[PDB]
Formats: C-alpha cells, sequence, structure tokens
C-alpha cells in the first residue's frame, strides 16, 4: 500500500510518510495497525536502515519515529560498529551528543519527550561501550562541565551515569566479554572520585526535585560497586537519612538507597562505622515517625485505601527494616539507649505484617523466622522482644493459611511453632481466647474457625506430652460447645471437619489415650457412609495421616481388647467402604497396608494381607474364571471398570507396604499377565475394526486403563523389591514376553509409554541380573519407538521422555547391550543421543547430554581395543560439532553447562592422549602429526565455515584458550561464554581469550 | 445481570466446546455452572453458562425441541448438538456444540433436564 | 470508553499468547506458534464500576521474531511479565524483561506471572522468587491450562488504573436468546458438520472436566 514507499530505499525517505506509518501503528486498530506493524518491523530489519537515523532525528515531527531510528542506531552500534570508517563513528557520535543537548536546551522537549531523552541517553552508553574511554579520554571531564552549564543538562547526566553503571556493573556480565567488562568496570572506578564529587555537591546544594530524584536514581546503582568509605567518610548518610526522607518526591528512591547501604561491605571491628550503622537508622525512623506516620499508624487501613505510593512506599520500608534489622539489630541489642529504637523498628514490622498482601506478608514472615530462630538459639536475648513476640503470635494465628499452600503454611509453622517454645504459656492463652470469641458468635466465621484451627494443628509436638493433654482437651471441649450452639448441618459440618482436622494433627494425644482414638475411627466409618461427597472425602483424607501418625497401635492388641484393632477394620472393611467412590476404597487400603507393614512376624503379616484383598481376590476369580470362559465377556465395559479397580485396589496396597506384598502379587501374577494378553488383543481387534479413532472411545480407554495400572503394580513392586533374586527367576521372564512382542507389534497410536517406564524401573533394580534381559529390550523398543520420536520434536512426547530415560538406564547398569548391537543399529544409538541434544523439550535434552557423557566415559573404560578406537574414528567428531551446534544456535541455552562439560570431556581425551589411534584418515594430514592439532585445524575449519564473520585469528585464539582450559570448568565456560559475545558482533578482539 | 425475571430449573458443573471447521478440531469456550433459567414471563427455558471467575457468558440459547443431543465417539460424559442461534458472543450465530460433565449421571441427567426443558419451549 | 495499553512481556513458550487466547475466546492452544512481533488485541471485563478495556500488547519472546522489541512499550499504561515455573532460565530472564520495560515505562503498575503451576515436576520453587520485592511487582502463581488465578493479574491491573481497590469483576447481563425459526435450505449443511463433529474426540477425555 501507500506505507509501503518508506521499505523502497532506492528512493530518499519520505519522513512525513513515516510519521503517518509511526502513528497507524501506536494510534491505530485492526488491519490498518497490523499492516503498519510489518512495515516498521521490515524497515527496522533493513540492514542499510541506519544510513537514514540522522535524517529522521533531524526533520522527523513524531517522537515515536525518533525512539525507532535510535533503536536501528543501537543495532549498529552493538553488532556492527567496528566495521563503520572512523569518519562515521565520530560523526554518529557528534549527532547523538548533539541532540541530546539540543533536547536539553528545550524546556517543552525536555518536559514532554522523557521515553526519546532515555533513549538517546541509552544508545549514547552503547557508543561509550564501543569508544570510551581508550577512543573518548577525556568524556568525564567534559561531562562534568557541560554539567555546571544548565540544570535540564545536569539532571540528564545522571540519567546517563546511570544507565552507564547499569550496563557496566548491573547486566555486563551475560552481554559482553569477561575482557570487556573488567576494561570498562576499571574505567569508572578510576574516574568514581570526580563523578562521586558532582553527585555529592548537586544533593548537598539540592533546589530541582527531578533533579535530587535523578541523582539519587545513579548513587542507588553505585551503592552496588563502590567502596564503602564513599558512604562512610563523606556527609552523605547524614543527607541520605534526614533531609531526602522529609521531602515525599526523594522519600521512595532515598530508602532504596539506604537498603543497599545496609548491605555495603564494612569491617566489623570499627567503633565509629558501627555508630553510624546506628546513626542513620536512627534518622530515618525519627523521619517516618514526623513526617509519614508514628509507630500506632493502621498500616492495613492505609495499603487497603492505596492512595498516591502510599503501597510502594510501605513495601520499600518492609524491605529497608528487615534488611537492615537481619544484619545490624544486634548494634541495637546491648546499648539500652538503643532500646526504644530497636523495639520502635520491631512495632512498625508488627503494624506492616497486619497488611492484607500476601507477597508483602511473605516478605515480613521471613524477617520473623530469622529472628524467632535467633531468640531459640541465641542466648540472652528473647527477654528483650516478650512483647514484639506476643503481637507476632496473634498475626501469624490470625493469617494461618490450609496445608495446601506448603510454602506459606510450613513458613507460619515453623515461626509459630518457635514462638510457642518461647512463651507456651501465652500461645494458650491467645488461641483459647481466639476459641471464646468463636463460641461468644463476634468473631464467629467458616473462614475464622478453620484459619484458627490450621493455627491450632501447626502447633503440635511443641509442648509437653503434659502441657499439651490439657490444652488438646480443653480445645475439642471448647468445639464440641460449638456443635451444640449452632443449628443446620451445613455450619455443624464446617466445626465438624475443624474438630477432625485438629484430632489428626496430635497423634501424641491419640497414642497415649486409646478409647478415644477407637471412638474418632469409629466416627470417620460413620462419616464415609454420609451422601455429602465433601464428608466422605474428609473422612478418608483423616483416617489415612492418623494412620501414619499411630500405625503402631492399630497392629497391637491393646489392653481389655480382645484382638489388633487392624483385624477388627478388615472384618467389616466391605460394610465401611460400600457408600465410597473407588480412589476413597483405594485410599482405605492403602492405610490398611501401612498398619500390615508394621506386623514384622512374617506369618501374621502374610494373614493379615490376605484378609486385607480378601474382596477384590474373590471378585478377581469369579472374572478369572468368567473371562477364560469366553473372551467375549470382557467387552462388557463394566467387567472392565470392575478389573480396573481391583488392579488399583493392589496398586494403592503395594504401594504402602512394598516389598511385603510379594506374597498377593503372587496370588495374581500369572492370570494377570494372561489379562494382560487378553486385554491387548481386544484392543489391536478394536483399533482394525474402528481404526485410529477406536483409541479415544470409552471402550479402548477402558482396556488401556487395565494394561497401564498392570504395568504401574509391577513397576511399583519392582522398584520397592528386597528378594532381586525372586524378580529375576519368577517375575522378569513372564513380564518380558508379555509387554515386548504387543508394544513391538502395537500401531504407534496404541503403544503405551508405561512399557518404557517399567522397563526402565525393571533396568535400574536387577539390569545386571539380566544382560540378555536388556538384550531383549533393546531389540523390541529402540528402532520402533525412535522412528516415532525422529520426525519432529512434538509428536507422542510421553514416549519421547521415557525412550531416553530408558536408554540412559541402560547405558548406565548395562552398556554390553549397546556393544552386542549390529553396527547400523549402533550408529542409529550416536543418532538418537545427536537427537536428544536438539530437544528444547529441558526432560529430553539434559538426558541426551547426560548418555553421551555416561557413552564416552564407558568407552574409555574399555581401554586401547577395536571397539573402542572404530568408536572415536566414527563418532567422535560428531559428538564434538553436534555439541558446538547446540552451544552456538541461541536456542538450547539451559543445557550450557551440560554442553560445556561433555566438550570438555572429548577436548581432555585428545590432550591426555587416552585415544590411542590417528582420528584423520591416511593422506588428509602429515603422516607424524598429533590428534591435538589435527583437533585444533578441524575446529578452526569448522567455526570458519560456520561463522564467516569471524577472523583466523578470533578463532586461533578461542581454540588455543579453550584446549589449554579443557580441566577447569568455571574458566572453560568463561571462554565459551566470550565467544558466544564475540559471534553476535564483527571485529571481535582476539586478546580478550587471554583473560 | 439480566437473570432475576428466571427461575433455575437445573445447575450443573460441565466444560463447552465449539467445533471449528476450518481446522477439524474441537476448541475450549468455558468451564463453570450451566443453568436452566424458565423466564417467569413467557415460561421460556434458556442454557445460560458462565466461566469460572471472569464470570463472562459462554452459551447463551433458547433449548430449541428442535435440538437433539447425540453422543461423542470419545466421551460417554458428553453430548453434541447443533445451536441455531446463540447469542453469547454478540450476534445470534450458528454452533456445533459439546458439553462434557464430571460423570455419565451428570450427562444422563442432563439429557433427561434438557427434553424436560423441550417440552416446556413447545407450549 | 475507558480503555488502557498493557505490554505483555517474557521469553519464548512462557505462555502469553495461551493466556491471552484462553481470555479472549476461553479456548487453552496446546501447540506453540511463537508470536512475530506483536500481537494487539482488545480484552473487556465486566466490573462494578462499569466496563474495563485492555489493548493487550502480546510481545515475542524470541529474539529472532523480537521485531521492535521495546518500541512496543511506549506509552504503556500497565504490563505483566511472564516466566514458566518448569523452566528456570525464564525465571533469570526477568530482570532483563523488567530493565527493557521500565526504561521506558518509569512509573507502570507490572504484574509478575509464573506460568504452569499446574506441571507437578515445578523447577522454580516459591522460596526462589524474590525479583518482585524491590522494583515493587505484584507476583500471581497462574496456569493457563487450569485457569488458577488466571483472573488476579487483571483485577490487580484495573485495581491500580481506576484507583478503587475495591473493584470486583461481574456477571456481564445475559439477555433473551432469539427463537430458531429453522430452514430446511440449510438444514442438510448443518447434519453434516453434526456428522463430522460428532466422530472427531472431544481433547483431555483424561481431565476432572
Ligand atoms: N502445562 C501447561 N502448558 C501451558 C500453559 N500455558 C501455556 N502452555 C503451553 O506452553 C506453550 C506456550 O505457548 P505460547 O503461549 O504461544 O507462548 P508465548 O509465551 O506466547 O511465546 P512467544 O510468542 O514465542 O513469546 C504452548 O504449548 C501452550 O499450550 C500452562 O499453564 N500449563
Ligand atoms: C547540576 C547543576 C546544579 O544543580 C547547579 C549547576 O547548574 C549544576 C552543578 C552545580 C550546581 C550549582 C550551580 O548552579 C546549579 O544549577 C545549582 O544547583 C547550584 C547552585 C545552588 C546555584 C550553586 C552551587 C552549584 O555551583
Ligand atoms: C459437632 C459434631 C461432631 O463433630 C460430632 C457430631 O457429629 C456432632 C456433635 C457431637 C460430635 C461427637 C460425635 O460425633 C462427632 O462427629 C465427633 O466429632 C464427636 C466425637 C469425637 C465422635 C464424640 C463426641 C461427640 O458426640
Ligand atoms: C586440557 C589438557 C591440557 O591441555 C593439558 C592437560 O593435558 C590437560 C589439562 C592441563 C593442560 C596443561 C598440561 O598438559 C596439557 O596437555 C597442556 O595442554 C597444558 C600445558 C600447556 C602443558 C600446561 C598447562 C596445563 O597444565
Ligand atoms: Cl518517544
Ligand atoms: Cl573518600
Ligand atoms: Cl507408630
Ligand atoms: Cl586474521
Ligand atoms: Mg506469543
Amino acid at each position: 500500500g501507500s506505507m509501503e514507499g518508506i521499505l523502497d530505499f532506492s528512493n530518499d525517505l519520505d519522513i512525513a510518510l513515516l510519521d503517518q506509518v509511526v502513528s497507524t501503528f501506536y494510534q491505530g486498530e485492526g488491519v490498518q495497525q497490523k499492516q503498519a506493524q510489518e512495515i516498521l518491523t521490515k524497515f527496522q530489519d533493513n540492514p542499510d536502515a541506519w544510513e537514514k537515523a540522522d535524517q529522521i532525528l533531524q526533520f522527523s515531527t513524531n517522537p515515536q519515529s525518533k525512539f525507532i531510528a535510535l533503536s536501528i542506531l543501537d543495532k549498529l552500534i552493538t553488532r556492527k560498529w567496528k566495521l563503520l570508517p572512523n569518519d562515521h563513528r565520530i560523526g554518529i557520535r557528534n549527532f547523538v551528543v548533539g541532540m541530546i543537548i539540543s533536547m536539553c536546551q528545550d524546556d517543552e522537549v525536555f518536559k514532554t519527550q522523557k521515553n526519546l531523552i532515555n533513549k538517546s541517553d541509552l544508545t549514547l552508553v552503547q557508543i561509550l561501550k564501543q569508544e570510551w574511554p581508550q577512543n573518548w579520554p577525556e568524556f568525564i571531564p567534559e561531562l562534568i562541565g557541560s554539567s555546571s552549564s544548565s540544570v535540564n543538562v545536569c539532571e540528564n547526566n545522571m540519567i546517563v551515569l546511570k544507565l552507564l553503571s547499569e550496563e557496566v556493573f548491573d547486566f555486563s556480565a551475560e552481554q559482553m566479554t569477561q575482557a570487556k567488562a573488567l576494561h570498562l568496570k576499571n574505567s569508572m572506578s578510576k574516574e568514581f572520585e570526580q563523578i562521586f564529587k558532582l553527585c555529592f555537591q548537586v544533593l548537598e546544594q539540592g533546589s530541582s526535585s527531578s533533579l535530587i530524584v535523578a541523582t539519587l536514581e545513579s548513587l542507588l546503582r553505585y551503592l552496588h560497586w563502590i567502596p564503602y568509605r564513599y558512604i562512610y567518610e563523606t556527609n552523605i548518610l547524614e543527607l541520605l537519612s534526614t533531609k531526602f526522607m522529609t521531602s515525599p518526591d526523594t522519600r521512595a528512591i532515598t530508602l532504596k538507597c539506604l537498603t543497599e547501604v545496609s548491605n555495603l561491605k564494612i569491617p566489623q571491628d570499627n567503633d565509629l562505622i558501627k555508630r553510624q550503622t546506628v546513626l542513620f537508622f536512627q534518622n530515618t525512623l525519627q523521619q517516618i515517625a514526623t513526617s509519614v506516620m508514628p509507630v500506632t499508624a493502621d498500616l492495613k487501613a492505609t495499603y487497603a485505601n492505596a492512595n498516591g505510593n502510599d503501597q510502594s512506599f510501605l513495601q520499600d520500608l518492609a524491605m529497608f527494616l528487615t534488611t537492615y534489622l537481619a544484619r545490624n539489630r544486634a548494634l541495637l541489642e546491648s546499648d539500652e539507649s538503643l532500646r526504644e529504637l530497636l523495639l520502635n523498628a520491631h512495632q512498625y514490622l508488627i503494624q506492616l505484617s497486619k497488611i492484607e498482601e500476601r507477597e508483602l506478608f511473605k516478605t515480613t514472615l521471613d524477617y520473623w523466622h530469622n529472628l524467632v530462630a535467633d531468640l531459640f538459639y541465641e542466648p540472652l536475648k528473647k527477654h528483650i522482644y516478650e512483647e514484639i513476640c506476643s503481637q507476632l503470635r496473634l498475626v501469624i494465628i490470625e493469617n494461618m493459611v490450609r496445608p495446601e499452600e506448603i510454602q506459606l503454611y510450613k513458613s507460619e509453622r515453623e515461626v509459630l511453632v518457635y514462638l510457642t517454645h518461647l512463651n507456651v504459656i501465652d500461645t494458650e492463652e491467645i488461641m483459647i481466647s481466639k476459641l471464646a470469641r468463636q463460641i461468644d458468635g463476634s468473631e464467629w466465621s467458616w473462614h475464622n474457625i478453620n484459619t484458627l484451627s490450621w493455627a491450632i494443628g501447626s502447633i503440635s509436638g511443641t509442648m509437653s506430652e503434659k502441657t499439651e493433654k490439657r490444652f488438646v482437651v480443653t480445645v475439642i471441649k471448647d468445639l464440641l460447645g460449638l456443635c451444640e450452639q449452632k443449628r443446620g448441618k451445613d455450619n455443624k459440618a464446617v466445626v465438624a471437619r475443624d474438630i477432625m482436622y485438629v484430632v489428626g494433627e496430635y497423634p501424641r494425644f491419640l497414642k497415649a489415650h486409646w478409647n478415644f482414638l477407637r471412638t474418632v475411627i469409629l466416627k470417620l466409618f460413620e462419616f464415609m457412609h454420609e451422601t455429602h461427597e465433601g464428608v466422605q472425602d474428609m473422612a478418608c483424607d483423616t483416617f489415612i495421616k492418623i494412620v501414619q501418625k499411630c500405625k503402631y497401635h492399630f497392629v497391637i492388641q491393646q489392653p481389655r481388647e480382645s484382638e489388633p484393632f487392624i483385624q477388627t477394620i478388615i472384618r467389616d472393611i466391605q460394610k465401611t467402604t460400600a457408600d465410597l467412590q473407588p480412589q476413597q476404597v483405594h485410599t482405605f487400603y492403602k492405610a490398611c497396608g501401612i498398619i500390615i507393614s508394621e506386623e514384622r512376624s512374617v506369618a501374621e503379616r502374610n494373614r493379615l494381607l490376605s484378609d486385607l484383598m480378601q474382596l477384590p481376590n474373590m471378585a478377581w476369580d469369579t472374572i478369572v474364571e468368567q473371562s477364560t470362559a469366553n473372551p467375549t465377556l470382557l467387552l462388557d465395559s463394566e467387567t472392565v471398570k470392575i478389573i480396573a479397580n481391583i488392579i488399583k485396589t493392589n496398586v494403592a496396597v503395594c504401594t504402602s507396604m512394598g516389598a511385603d506384598f510379594y506374597p498377593q502379587l503372587g496370588h495374581i501374577y500369572y492370570n494377570m499377565l494372561q489379562l494382560y494378553r487378553a486385554v491387548s488383543s481386544m484392543i489391536s481387534t478394536q483399533v482394525a475394526a474402528e481404526g485410529l479413532i477406536a483409541t479415544k472411545t470409552p471402550k479402548v480407554r477402558g482396556l488401556r486403563t487395565i494394561k497401564k495400572e498392570i504395568l504401574k503394580l509391577v513397576e511399583t513392586y519392582i522398584s520397592k523389591a528386597r528378594n532381586l533374586d525372586d524378580v529375576v527367576k519368577v517375575l522378569v521372564e513372564p513380564l518380558l514376553n508379555a509387554v515386548l512382542e504387543d508394544y513391538m507389534n502395537n500401531v504407534p497410536d496404541a503403544r503405551d509409554a508405561e512399557v518404557l517406564n517399567c522397563m526402565t524401573t525393571v533396568v535400574e533394580k536387577v539390569g545386571h541380573m539380566i544382560p540378555q534381559g536388556v538384550i531383549l529390550i533393546l531389540q523390541s523398543v529402540f528402532e520402533c519407538t525412535l522412528d516415532m520420536i525422529n520426525k519432529d520434536f512434538t509428536e507422542y512426547p510421553e514416549h519421547r521422555v521415557e525412550f531416553y530415560k530408558l536408554l540412559k538406564v541402560i547405558n548406565e547398569k548395562s552398556f554390553a547391550a549397546f556393544l552386542e548391537l549390529p553396527p547400523a543399529a549402533f550408529k542409529l544409538f550416536v543418532d538418537a543421543i545427536c537427537w536428544a541434544f536438539k530437544h528444547n523439550n529441558r526432560d529430553v535434552e539434559v538426558n541426551g547430554l547426560q548418555i553421551a557423557l555416561d557413552l564416552v566415559k564407558n568407552i574409555e573404560r574399555m581401554g586401547n581395543v577395536p571397539f573402542a578406537n572404530e568408536f572415536h574414528k566414527n563418532y567422535f567428531f560428531i559428538f564434538v560439532s553436534e555439541t558446538f551446534f547446540v552451544l552456538t544456535d541461541s536456542d538450547h541455552k539451559s543445557g550450557f553447562s551440560k554442553q560445556a562439560l561433555l566438550l570438555m570431556k572429548l577436548i581432555s581425551l585428545v590432550y591426555d592422549n587416552k585415544i590411542s589411534v590417528p582420528l584423520y584418515q591416511e593422506a588428509e594430514v602429515p603422516q607424524g602429526t598429533s590428534n591435538q592439532v589435527y583437533l585444533s585445524q578441524y575446529l578452526a575449519n569448522m567455526l570458519s565455515n560456520a561463522f564467516p564473520h569471524l577472523t583466523s585469528e578470533q578463532i586461533a585464539s578461542f581454540l588455543s584458550a579453550l584446549t589449554k582450559q579443557c580441566k577447569d570448568l568455571v574458566v572453560f565456560k568463561g571462554t565459551l561464554r566470550d565467544f558466544l559475545v564475540q559471534i553476535k558482533e564483527v571485529g571481535g578482539d582476539p586478546t580478550d581469550y587471554l583473560f | 445481570t439480566m437473570e432475576e425475571d428466571e427461575e433455575v430449573l437445573y445447575k450443573v458443573r460441565a466444560k463447552l466446546f465449539r467445533f471449528d471447521a476450518d481446522a477439524k478440531e474441537w476448541k475450549e469456550r468455558g468451564t463453570g455452572d450451566c443453568k436452566f433459567l424458565k423466564n417467569k414471563k413467557t415460561n421460556k427455558v434458556r442454557i445460560l453458562m458462565r466461566r469460572d471467575k471472569t464470570l463472562k457468558i459462554c452459551a447463551n440459547h433458547i433449548i430449541a425441541p428442535e435440538y437433539t443431543l447425540k453422543p461423542n465417539v470419545g466421551s460417554d460424559r458428553s453430548w453434541v448438538y447443533a445451536c441455531t442461534a446463540d447469542i453469547a458472543e454478540g450476534e445470534a450465530e450458528a454452533f456445533t456444540f459439546a458439553i462434557r460433565f464430571g460423570s455419565k449421571e451428570n450427562a444422563d441427567k442432563f439429557k433427561e433436564e434438557f427434553e424436560k426443558a423441550q417440552e416446556i419451549n413447545k407450549k | 470508553q475507558v480503555q488502557f495499553k498493557l505490554v505483555l512481556v517474557g521469553d519464548g513458550g512462557t505462555g502469553k499468547t495461551t493466556f491471552v487466547k484462553r481470555h479472549l475466546t476461553g479456548e487453552f492452544e496446546k501447540k506453540y506458534v511463537a508470536t512475530l512481533g506483536v500481537e494487539v488485541h482488545p480484552l473487556v471485563f465486566h466490573t462494578n464500576r462499569g466496563p474495563i478495556k485492555f489493548n493487550v500488547w502480546d510481545t515475542a519472546g524470541l529474539e529472532k521474531f523480537g521485531g521492535l522489541r521495546d518500541g512496543y512499550y511506549i506509552q504503556a499504561q500497565c504490563a505483566i511479565i511472564m516466566f514458566d515455573v518448569t523452566s528456570r532460565v525464564t525465571y533469570k530472564n526477568v530482570p532483563n524483561w523488567h530493565r527493557d520495560l521500565v526504561r521506558v515505562c518509569e512509573n507502570i503498575p507490572i504484574v509478575l506471572c509464573g506460568n504452569k503451576v499446574d506441571i507437578k515436576d515445578r523447577k522454580v520453587k516459591a522460596k526462589s522468587i524474590v525479583f518482585h520485592r524491590k522494583k515493587n511487582l505484584q507476583y500471581y502463581d497462574i496456569s493457563a491450562k487450569s485457569n488458577y488465578n488466571f483472573e488476579k493479574p487483571f483485577l490487580w491491573l484495573a485495581r491500580k488504573l481506576i484507583g478503587d481497590p475495591n473493584l470486583e469483576f461481574v456477571a456481564m447481563p445475559a439477555a433473551a436468546p432469539p427463537e430458531v425459526v429453522m430452514d430446511p435450505a440449510l438444514a442438510a449443511q448443518y447434519e453434516h458438520d453434526l456428522e463430522v463433529a460428532q466422530t472427531t474426540a472431544l481433547p483431555d477425555e483424561d481431565d476432572d472436566l
């Protein structure tokens, strides 16, 4: 269209047309906006676009046009600056400097065009990275001079210096070579004396608030790197902690500065520097108390109202107090004149802690943890903070979260546990009185009673058994009162759940009083019958947790009890579980499994296991007889559901019983693998009959569930087995016959990835005992699974991940199985490993590089033999170059450390002379030549062809350094990162690699 | 909300899909409470479904007697039917919807309530 | 109408387009098609203070598709920085996305969003996520897939932009739907479409809903 004119560079640029296309993009809508976007992109991405930048900055009336012009300059400066003739470089420097001064002199432009001035300042800093100070020695003295002439220029120079400090110290690590980072750091360090002189003058001399803000913004950056003496041996602490706290425009930034000042490295043996650390804190708190709000202010109300920058300021206060007090509160604890300042600071944090902001609360809670842990272990400290600690008990108890939010709950539990140890009597009163408030009804609520319940649960284990006993009794008694008080099943259900939750959290009390424990379990069984699904699932979850804590009490015969209670539970299991859903029944059986595993008499456990599995075994036996009577009777989807649930019951019990499950696995094993084959045939038959769509039908998914749960049961047992001889002699051979051929001979979309997962666990635990078994596994799954995953990176994600898990464990435990492969199949193994390298899938990529490293290590073990010599000649350079491809293509940065590690290992083999034979073919290089010399020639050639903009000198220096550093990972990684920076630009300094 | 004129006959938790023709694939339109609302003025019953949290309407149409619930090949707990005019987006449009429920029970109950609403809408 | 420019930034793959599409249409796109430069979408929410409109500038995370890069941040009134809790490199790049953003937009409300919390194997743990504290960003664990906290970033930005912390999303009005008046001419066609829809399986059949 008309907007596409600017893309035609044969004609001079219509500056007025550019400004319209830019406005259509920023101010427009629909197809017009989208078309303007593709045109501006293609203009910007034109490699000659930089020639137009001078034109646009002089003549354009649209600040956004000028912004994008500087983006195009920024692109030229960072990537191709050194390719320009010196005349052009000085030219571009002059119209950037000229434009900045021009905009500063015009008060209207300086006020209204902040984006454009900030972009210009950043673009100047990109030039400083290239030229300063070698080709621009007097820049800093010039800049200091220009500052005195104009307030606007002075302020704008503080933004230049801020950005310069950011680029050199804060964000240099990634974007520059180590050598260039050091050069710029050193340059700013030498001239900082003069920079600080200006910054201190401006702050001390004062006037324009914007200037003071911009100056204080720059100081925040300097505080990351400057020596401490600039803060401590000047008047600057008095100015930050007094003057700049009173005025609100400088308050935000000054407080951020003082936070960073607390983190400055300081001698611990200097009494003056200590008084100065105390003084600036005293000053800052004094200014808050008089100029913002007193200690008694309701910061909760203030934050919630959210006027101006109250929220960001209160956040910045929390960061300041916690940063300072975490490092320095010890200074305030000895001198009794400083006692009021210490407790005032802590009382500010108390008020901050009450603010209704999760992220702010987390920040304060981190500090409170630091403190209460200190009062727990540090001697003669706790008596100082007794009034702060009492307030904090209320704060934590009133903000207790549910156990599902682990990070916050565990943080809150740990603080409140510490606080309970420090004063068990105070915590008791607060919780009891809060419970009384619920009973009286003034604070009564579903959230309040629940939140109190979680708090009471959290502190379990901290009190003495005798104190706990009395406290628990009191809480249960009070909670039972609430039930009597509140009619309506909804209200009663809320407190009923809470009551059950509390008894769950106090196992020691249940261990002590058998009668109470017995009453609670029977009620849970009653609760399992309740029609409401919420009650049933609550009841089931409570039973498992109590069981986990008090399992030993169930298995033994209690005083005045006919039998062990586990025996009683199993009698009525049918009746008890009648109304529960499948997965709730599975939890029940898992719980019983936990108890049965406490009985250590082989006879009594095997009997309890047999009694427990009665119902599913009788259901299994009937379906085994009806199934083999006619396999057509397995077409019933109801029969498919009952089978799945029988298998899942076996998985649930096996999960908690591990090795102790073997007798029950014995009962079902041969018929279960028979069922696996029968289900397998139906799935293959159904696929042919209905097509690929069949695998999506409820019927086939039903059958595939049976197969996956069978594999899951076998996987679960073998992962926990003791008797590994029984695994090999009994379990492995029937399993491999049943799963391997079925896997291989199904179409891709009918192959269960759980087969690969199950095989991984088998090879993990007994791989070393079945060398023929591992050979059979490879042959069945290797070639056909690779074919599913080697066309793209996306299709069959589970197979992809489980495939490289299986190759990894085989390569670890049974490497011999790879030596027995035909040459063509071994070549596919190496192709498969390099294929893993190129994945963005983190699970696949990591495994890929690990297998490569473990493979090279396995080959090294074999020593000087034909297969290791043949391996290196065939595959050494494939690994070197494929590793280099993913290091340097910018799309696999997450794999960087393992890439470096693998590349380091390969280079080390050659320089340690562990490779016995020439890697080169004869008549490619002089006969006497070392692998060391041929490696550097191959790598030089490879990198030259891949990165033709690099010089021979750049590539030579890189390889010289890299090869020498093959035993030093941190430095080797440094040299690789230096290479990645240099390939992104032209004219990289070859001396950078001598760092 | 424009729901005060209406009585809630049936409420069930569901996920709604619309079939895209260009690509032969289902696309989620929303997840939340599916409601059968009988207008007290006209006695006409409509499906109204709102997304969780945003509360935006993903389904708004009359339970027309002509509409027929057809099972999905890959789900025993879903129904697929064609809607001639849905105003959830803004202007009345024709959609091929599929609606999936937590259980086969819910889907079977939905089918009975849908047919009850259809008989009401005939009068 | 009351409309605000929102820029959406973060590494490739983090879930920026997926998150926006989910809000626009309700769909969860499982395929990763990298955005080229930027995609601008109007997104309206109904509140107790009337409707609020976000012009969502969904930017490209991949360097090679970066387009105008920080050009997109000009005159933005608010922002979301996205990272992936299953990718440690995406959290490590948060300070770089923030630096670029605040150099253009000095004083705007910004949400930091940890996406893909639905995945069990979380690589960026809650403990490690502290960058938001000093830069005064609001943080939320989100999942575009499970819809966990998926309204929260927009609700918080709405509250800051209108300057009312009591602002709530509300149920949009639901007009009476029209009578069908089915025509037999298109009856044949609708039937064909219905036949095809039945034969295509609904995605995520093993999901809870
Ligand atoms: N499990 C899971 N996957 C998600 C989630 N959100 C997005 N994804 C998937 O992750 C990928 C993210 O793709 P996009 O949303 O296009 O990525 P983007 O951040 O816009 O990428 P660029 O445009 O390259 O910057 C897709 O495969 C999504 O389906 C989530 O919450 N959970
Ligand atoms: C940053 C500027 C500034 O504040 C100055 C100059 O313009 C420049 C550096 C030195 C400052 C002065 C001179 O004029 C100023 O505008 C003003 O702030 C200072 C006064 C107070 C006038 C005198 C001291 C210093 O020389
Ligand atoms: C508050 C409810 C509750 O928790 C009860 C009842 O369901 C109801 C009133 C009394 C409670 C019990 C009886 O069953 C409960 O569920 C249980 O929590 C109480 C036990 C511990 C079983 C015994 C005392 C009281 O009768
Ligand atoms: C990376 C290897 C290498 O280049 C080494 C060693 O073989 C191994 C680590 C250290 C290197 C040396 C020692 O012998 C090397 O072959 C040789 O390249 C290095 C010299 C030059 C001898 C001295 C530094 C280092 O110790
Ligand atoms: Cl601008
Ligand atoms: Cl000094
Ligand atoms: Cl025990
Ligand atoms: Cl050279
Ligand atoms: Mg995108």
